């Protein structure tokens, strides 16, 4: 099965060159067109460009002077480079497969038929402020959690017990403070009897500042 | 060249939702439709005007002629709630602005509210945050106010927009930032969540 | 174009399973029929399309095969199944039948009741004399019937006939008929039919003296 | 001239089938190994009787038969496909000379 | 062979020897060969009369053309019939030739008759439409659709089978039965929509008049009235 | 229900002629292909000929050019003209209905009729008693020196069937047939119960009823 994986969500400084890669696994690169498509927060979709392994890349007229794409057939990878980056370039970037067929007197892309999960690129200068995470202490159910405070930029991901704990887990979208910094919370709901019968550890990943935290939440009301 | 989609389309449960996508001589081009559920990647629904990939049920159909392409969903479910995008190829790729699908004549669910006091660890760091987490409400709109004792709090409040949840209810969060002295100087603090004209309030106290 | 069957005959106990094979030379999209002919009776269609059971046939009958090898199986052999079975190609040319496979029940050995009959006076009147020896309701069919006339063992002047296997008790009956001229008959005294059979610990002799 | 449908009836819709699952141009849908079976390659469509078009058609389909039959009689090859590349050649020859 | 020409929705009938300067033909792609069915002209589809339409004869070799796009059929037919002593009536279907693609009803007429003639042609010119190939002869055990072919020059821009048993096929004294059970059948009084034959199907497994190892042949006469034969 | 009744058989000289007829009931000839199938002396089954409702005739090569098959739909009857006969045509002949639908599938069989081709006269049988002599007693009739086949034998005009064994005929060196029919009876019924064997030999128009007395 053909899978698409974008590099990893995180930071780029304003005016810098954004560099992303998409790694394709269970299948050869050569049979498809490959595109990049992005989505700024709360907005629609914007095509950046596409490339065929044996062809020349074509780019959007409005990004043409700032963007390039490349393919590495031996690493099974597609790259994207985007120059002179600003806050308007903060977005989810998707690696996107496009099928190739003959119609209307040429080989042409036919459909954006497979999309990656996307990678969130946040553009910013506030020296990658990492999060401070604090424990949130606990009918028939108790709620406990962790507060992920004053980090910047997005994104942060959160798991519990290294992903072993998924049931009753709710991670909230971050708030943007007047400070310009972000905060979010993650909580797990457990039944009354379950509470205290095992460990609860909050795993916070802030890739833009290269930090990770395991805050153990002591089950004490 | 630009593709025009309405901002919003609504439908009654189990009935037919129709999306329009218009552009100058759109019928001369091939149109694809995509679905995007909240927090998820876009997915191809329709390509070359009316063709379905595997995985796309027959109740989804596409058409394109003249200056208008349509996407039609029969037997629409609330699980079909998503943003829907029209797309074609001119001299370059062009996407419509997207149409948000709302399934109406849905029941209602009151918000669940959990309020956390500042942690001992945060207090020892000489900071204080009250955390009001709001979940499982429908429709997805709430207003949040804070009180110190019986008095309204203006400053230090940060609130998120509500966001679609896994069970397809909604969630939001609100934070109140205090100094440790402010926290300890009052007998209580309250988070007040108003949903569809009625209010649930949770209260915490320094103990 | 040529149907042949194997074996020519087979034996099995009641309740046992048996299989008849029909070999086709050339192939013909498996249009093979099976027919049952009970002894002294008219053939009846059993199976078509190699495996399609017909009217009134018990489910213990099954057919299979393909191309040119085809088979008929009985899963619980019963007395009323004793018969000759024919395969036939139909829906093709030429229409030909297998040579048939004869099915018999394997049982113990029920000794024959033996009876002897002197010639009637009416027959003697005609200048000929027939002596009849009857072996009744025996199994297996194999029997040794020897004629003795005044203790010589008589050659070449007797003939046998055997019934078909009885549809009730699965037994056979046999007649042996010794034919002499009237003069020859009156030339001797003791007439004896000696019967040797698996069910007879020793041979049984039925005799009479002329007169 | 133009044709005039003269059949006893004409069932004016044209629910048609034709060759290509032409979104079979994706995945491995094109690899003979993978893909549709003998009866999945076709695509449907409905044509309405816009103007005399379809009745016209059925009437043509009727009118041609005679000649197309005589043509077949003349032909020695068992399966004839060439007829339209035939006409297309005839057509070119026509506007490249007489 | 005449050539259908179409602008917008207008259908002219030319040839090329009459085509005017700038009926702009710029691609081989604008050339299509269509296969429509007699079905959609009025032509009945009652198995008896549809049968009555075809016939047998030898000494005339079969021919085949190919059509690119067909028409959905309400009715089709499948012929596995023979002459009294085995011997097939119809040839087998040579490579490439398959069963017509779209039928709502397939009418599998199993049976027997006399076959005076090596092949069976259509007695009005019509072609037997198979999978993208139109023949002048019916091949054994393969579904088809009575139809006729046309040639165009465009502008620039599940199923169910019904079984039958029949006798003296080629003859004038033919007799048609509708096969419902391995041992039960019904007499075909011509005027009989397939929907109706399938309603008889339903009302027989429901009612219960499907015989038991003794073969019956009922006769409907129009919840209704079914009699028996003898 | 379906009944098929053959007639017109018997004994004939080689090179001679016979006409078999078959009367059908319970269906309708128009609806079936009709066949003739024979069982020769080696008990092998052999398809002989066929005719369709329109009268299209077919023959096994072994009888082709010598046989002629025909039918009358309106009379629901069929016939087999058998000419240039040979000893190899000696057989039981069956009128047979083939499944309407597919050809060669023989779903209905007549009773069969004997045809013998040989140089030899018709001859009525002599019928002699086989007199009984213990719980069970046996008695019978000897049916000797007749020609050709067949004969029928009954006991007490069919009233007595139990324990009856009628043996297949044997050809004697004289070229005439002979067989016996026997019946097992309670020995205590002898002297009081009358036993008569009924013998019919149609080819010779011979009919004998023989009373079999004890001793």
């Amino acid at each position: 099965q053909v899978q698409l994986q974008e590099s990893g969500p995180g930071l780029v400084k304003p005016s810098d060159t954004l560099s992303l890669t998409c790694t394709v696994s269970g299948g050869s690169l050569s049979s498809f067109y490959w595109s990049w498509i992005r989505q700024p927060p709360g907005k629609g979709l914007e095509w950046i460009g596409y490339i065929y392994y044996s062809g020349s890349p074509n780019y959007s007229p409005s990004l043409e002077s700032r963007v390039t794409m490349s393919v590495d057939t031996t690493r099974n990878q597609i790259s994207l480079k985007l120059d002179s980056v600003t806050a308007a370039d903060t977005a989810v970037y998707y690696c996107v497969r496009a099928s190739r067929s003959y119609y209307w007197g040429s080989y042409r892309p036919t459909a954006f038929d497979s999309w990656g999960q996307g990678t969130l690129v946040t553009v910013s200068s506030a020296s990658t402020k990492g999060p401070s995470v604090f424990p949130l202490a606990p009918g028939g159910t108790a709620a406990l959690g962790c507060l992920v405070k004053d980090y910047f930029p997005e994104p942060v991901t959160v798991s519990w017990n290294s992903g072993a704990l998924t049931s009753g887990v709710h991670t909230f979208p971050a708030v943007l403070q007047s400070s310009g910094l972000y905060s979010l919370s993650s909580v797990v709901t457990v039944p009354s009897s379950s509470l205290g019968t095992q460990t609860y550890i909050c795993n916070v990943n802030h890739k833009p500042s290269n930090t990770k935290v395991d805050k153990k939440v002591e089950p004490k009301s | 060249y630009e593709l025009t989609q309405p901002l919003s389309v609504s439908v009654s449960p189990g009935q037919t939702a129709i999306f329009t996508c218009s552009g100058d001589n759109l019928g001369d081009k091939y149109v694809c439709w995509f679905q995007q559920r909240p927090g998820q990647s876009p997915m191809l629904l329709i390509y070359q005007d009316n063709k379905r990939p595997s995985g796309i049920p027959e109740r989804f159909s596409g058409s394109n002629s003249g200056n208008t392409a349509t996407l039609t969903i029969s037997g629409t479910q609330s699980t079909d709630e998503a943003d829907y995008y029209c797309q074609t190829w001119d001299s370059t790729v062009v996407f419509g602005g997207g149409t948000k699908l709302t399934v109406l004549g849905q029941p209602k669910a009151a918000p669940s509210v959990t309020l956390f006091p500042p942690s001992s660890e945060e207090l020892q760091a000489n900071k204080a945050t009250l955390v009001c987490l709001i979940s499982d409400f429908y429709p997805g709109a709430v207003t949040v106010a804070w009180k110190a004792d019986s008095s309204p709090v203006k400053a230090g409040v940060e609130t998120t927009t509500p966001s679609k949840q896994s069970n397809n209810k909604y969630a939001a969060s609100s934070y109140l930032s205090l100094t440790p002295e402010q926290w300890k100087s009052h007998r209580s603090y309250s988070c007040q969540v108003t949903h569809e004209g009625s209010t649930v309030e949770k209260t915490v106290a320094p103990t | 174009i040529q149907m042949t069957q194997s074996p020519s005959s087979l034996s099995a106990s009641v309740g046992d399973r048996i299989t008849i094979t029909c070999r086709a030379s050339q192939a013909f999209d498996n249009y093979v029929a099976w027919y049952q002919q009970r002894p002294g009776k008219v053939p009846k269609l059993l199976i078509s399309a190699a495996s399609a059971l017909h009217a009134g046939v018990p489910s213990r009958f099954s057919g299979s095969g393909s191309g040119t090898h085809f088979t008929l199986t009985i899963s619980s052999l019963q007395p009323e199944d004793v018969a000759t079975y024919y395969c036939q190609n139909y829906n093709s040319a030429p229409l030909t039948f297998g040579g048939g496979t004869k099915v018999e029940i394997k049982r113990t050995v029920a000794a024959p009741s033996v009876f002897i009959f002197p010639p009637s006076d009416e027959q003697l009147k005609s200048g000929t004399a027939s002596v009849v020896c009857l072996l009744n309701n025996f199994y297996p069919r194999e029997a040794k019937v020897q004629w003795k006339v005044d203790n010589a063992l008589q050659s070449g002047n007797s003939q046998e006939s055997v019934t078909e296997q009885d549809s009730k008790d699965s037994t056979y009956s046999l007649s042996s008929t010794l034919t002499l001229s009237k003069a020859d008959y009156e030339k001797h005294k003791v007439y004896a039919c000696e019967v040797t059979h698996q069910g007879l610990s020793s041979p049984v002799t039925k005799s009479f003296n002329r007169g | 001239e133009a044709i005039v449908n003269a059949q006893p009836k004409c069932n004016p819709n044209l629910h048609y089938w034709t060759t290509q699952d032409e979104g079979a141009a994706i995945g491995l849908a094109w690899i003979p190994y993978f893909g549709p079976a003998a009866e999945g390659i076709y695509i449907e469509g409905l044509m309405h009787n816009q103007d005399g078009l379809i009745c016209g058609l059925r009437q043509l389909a009727n009118e041609t038969t005679q000649a197309l039959q005589l043509f077949l009689r003349a032909t020695t090859e068992l399966r004839t496909f060439s007829i339209l590349n035939r006409k297309a050649i005839d057509f070119l020859l026509q506007r490249w000379g007489g | 062979i005449p050539l259908g020409v179409i602008h917008n929705s207008t259908l002219q009938v030319s040839d090329v020897d009459k085509l005017v300067c700038r009926d702009k033909l710029s691609s081989t792609n604008q050339l299509r060969s269509v296969g429509l069915n007699l079905e959609g002209n009025g032509v009945a589809t009652d198995v008896p009369s549809a049968t009555k339409r075809w016939g047998f004869r030898s000494g005339v070799p079969p021919k085949v053309v190919n059509y690119e796009a067909g028409e959905w059929a309400e009715n089709c037919y499948n012929l596995e019939i023979k002459k009294p002593d085995g011997s097939e009536c119809l040839p087998a279907a040579p490579d490439g030739i398959r069963g017509f693609p779209r039928c709502r009803y397939v009418h599998k007429v199993s049976g027997t008759g006399p076959c005076a003639g090596d092949f069976a042609f259509h007695k009005e010119g019509a072609f037997f439409l198979y999978d993208r190939l139109a023949s002048t002869v019916i091949y054994r055990g393969t579904t088809f659709a009575e139809g006729v072919v046309a040639f165009l020059i465009l502008p620039q821009a599940y199923s169910t089978t019904i079984r039958y048993q029949a006798t003296g096929f080629g003859t004038n004294e033919t007799e048609y039965l509708f096969e419902v059970d391995n041992l039960t059948y019904v007499q075909l009084e011509s005027r009989f929509t397939p929907q109706f034959l399938l309603q008889l199907n339903e009302t027989i497994y429901t009612s219960g008049k499907r015989s038991n190892t003794t073969g019956k042949l009922i006769w409907k006469v129009n919840r209704s009235e079914e009699l028996s034969f003898s | 229900e379906v009944q098929l009744v053959e007639s017109g058989g018997g004994l004939i000289q080689p090179g001679g002629s016979l006409r078999l007829s078959c009367a059908a009931s319970g269906f309708a000839l128009r609806m079936y292909d009709m066949h003739w199938v024979r069982q020769t002396i080696d008990k092998r089954l052999e398809w002989v000929s066929a005719v369709g409702p329109s009268g299209d005739t077919y023959y096994a090569d072994s009888v082709k050019g010598r046989f002629a098959v025909s039918r009358e739909n309106a009379k629901n009857s069929l016939s087999l003209q058998m000419n240039s006969l040979t000893a190899g045509d000696t057989a039981i002949y069956y009128c047979v209905r083939s499944d309407r639908g597919v050809a060669g599938l023989f779903d209905s069989w007549g009773q069969g009729i004997l045809v013998t081709v040989s140089s030899a006269s018709t001859k009525g049988p002599s019928v002699f008693p086989l007199a009984p002599s213990g719980g069970t007693a046996a008695l019978g009739c000897l049916v000797k020196d007749y020609f050709p086949e067949p004969v029928t034998v009954s006991w007490n005009s069919g009233a007595l069937t139990s324990g009856v064994h009628t043996f297949p005929a044997v050809l004697q060196s004289s070229g005439l047939y002979s067989l016996s029919s026997v019946v097992t009876v309670p020995s205590s019924s002898l002297g009081t119960q009358t036993y008569i064997c009924n013998v019919n030999h149609k080819p010779s128009n011979t009919k004998v009823d023989k009373k079999v007395e004890p001793k």
